[PDB]
């Protein structure tokens, strides 16, 4: 009843949220350059997942690109130049919310809603590790920006809707035993 | 001066802890497919 | 100036020292508000005549 | 929401619920294990246990490195006191 | 120490979940700053030599006004000495005993 409108609206928020992270360039606010003589000024820019943006200077709205390829540290520049695991968050919070969706088709089959939770739950794992190698990789000051707390925080509202989703399994299988 | 641990420092403890919780959840999903794959 | 190094040791938040003659050091040492101090022996020896 | 997931999402063991860890329990057995502290209810399956594990195992390391890195900070600061 | 019965509800579990970050800190300040006593107490060195007196200016030095103990030191060209001179020339109270 209500409680899956609360999963629905839930899902669609934290698949909303992180859409909005990644494509944004708002993660780092640091102080560098934005465009590609012998001479430099580093002025404070809003550093994302793929481009450089000053917000300050004559060179305020350039977007530079970012060339995260200048083993355990190749791995690390190449998991992080490609996003793997933050755009695997939003692959598995969509896939998530299909089976939610092809419930209200196909209810007699109870699977649909733990696959569900299944992947809302590793989606908040993806999207821990994509915290962790985007934090590791990037290391004078910085202060994280509001698209990288819309990717914390997606974290947050992916992980209760897992939860929301396996109590929707567990109870209509309870269910069940009750008519046996 | 000292300075304040990092999360470069203290790095293989969250993949650990991260690839663990995959991995029992892998080991719970297999035993529930395998039980429901006996009914 | 000197005055210019005095002022920039009060405003630099504890960040910067300065290397002067020792008899204005213990002059300003003495002087509100109060904020400066000496430190070490002296690195060499002179006099004004 | 791992521990719990794997302890409850089963259907075959629903025999009253197989064990205590519930989301409720769970954040609690959890906040309990970080904190070195005393106990309540144990896993006693193995997915539940391998979690249990990893977790006991992340805590060690930090709460280590915590006390340890104190001590640097402690130690560095009472040494510095300005030739 | 101690693990025998732990809350239940949640006005309970609050007041202990608290209570244990309280004890994580004091348990590990206690620790971490005992350690610092025992080692830095233990790195410190005994007085040793005329530089380290030279570097220190807790404990004072002083030789004898009419002597060769204090020419020595104000004829001195090596800096290691040249420096203590010029304190104890200056320096108040008079280290200069009779």
């Amino acid at each position: 009843g209500v409680q899956m409108l609360l999963t629905i609206v839930g899902a669609f928020a934290a698949f909303s949220l992180m859409t909005i992270a990644v494509g944004t360039d708002y993660w780092l606010y640091s102080r560098g350059v934005c465009k590609t003589s012998k001479k430099n000024e580093e002025v404070m820019t809003h550093s994302g997942l793929w481009r450089t943006c000053c917000l300050e200077g004559n060179f305020k709205g350039l977007c530079k690109q970012i060339d995260h390829f200048p083993t355990a540290e190749y791995f690390l520049r190449a998991v992080r130049a490609s996003s793997i695991f933050p755009i695997l968050s939003v692959i598995l919070l969509f896939m998530g919310g299909l089976c939610i969706a092809a419930s209200e088709f196909y209810k007699t089959r109870h699977n649909i809603i733990l696959s569900a939770g299944i992947f809302f739950v590793s989606a908040g794992l993806s999207n821990i590790i994509g915290i962790i190698v985007y934090i590791s990789a990037n290391a004078n000051s910085y202060s994280y920006g509001w698209s990288f707390y819309f990717g914390a925080l997606s974290f947050i509202i992916a992980e209760m809707v897992g939860v929301l989703a396996v109590h929707m399994f567990i109870d209509r299988h309870k269910q069940l035993r009750a008519t046996a | 001066k000292t300075s304040a641990l990092s999360l470069s420092n203290v790095a293989g403890v969250f993949y650990i802890l991260v690839g663990g919780l995959g991995l029992a959840m892998l080991v719970a999903l297999i035993e529930f497919c395998y039980k429901s794959r006996a009914e | 100036t000197t005055a210019e190094g005095v002022a920039r040791v009060r405003k630099s938040k504890g960040k910067f020292a300065f290397l002067l003659e020792s008899t204005m050091n213990e002059y300003i040492e003495q002087r509100k508000p109060c904020d400066t101090m000496k430190v070490g022996g002296n690195l060499d020896s002179k006099g004004y005549g | 929401v791992v521990l719990f997931l794997v302890s409850r999402f089963s259907p075959y063991e629903w025999h009253q619920p197989p064990n205590e860890f519930g989301i409720f329990n769970s954040l609690w057995f959890s906040l309990g294990a970080f904190m070195q502290q005393g106990c309540d209810i144990s896993p006693r399956s193995l997915s539940g246990r391998i979690v249990g594990g990893v977790w006991w195992f992340f805590t060690l390391i930090i709460i280590s490195s915590y006390t340890a890195n104190l001590a640097a900070f402690l130690t560095v600061e009472r040494m510095v006191s300005p030739s | 120490q101690g693990c025998d019965i732990s809350p239940r509800s949640l006005s309970g579990r609050i007041v202990g979940g608290v209570w244990w970050f309280f004890t994580l800190i004091i348990i590990s300040s206690y620790t971490a700053n005992l350690a610092a006593f025992l080692t830095v107490e233990r790195m410190v060195s005994p007085i040793e030599s005329a530089e380290d007196l030279a570097k220190q200016t807790e404990i004072a030095y002083g030789t004898l006004d009419s002597g060769s103990t204090k020419e020595f030191f104000r004829r001195s060209k090596i800096a290691v000495y040249e420096k203590m001179w010029t304190y104890m020339r200056s320096a108040e109270p008079s280290v200069f005993t009779r």
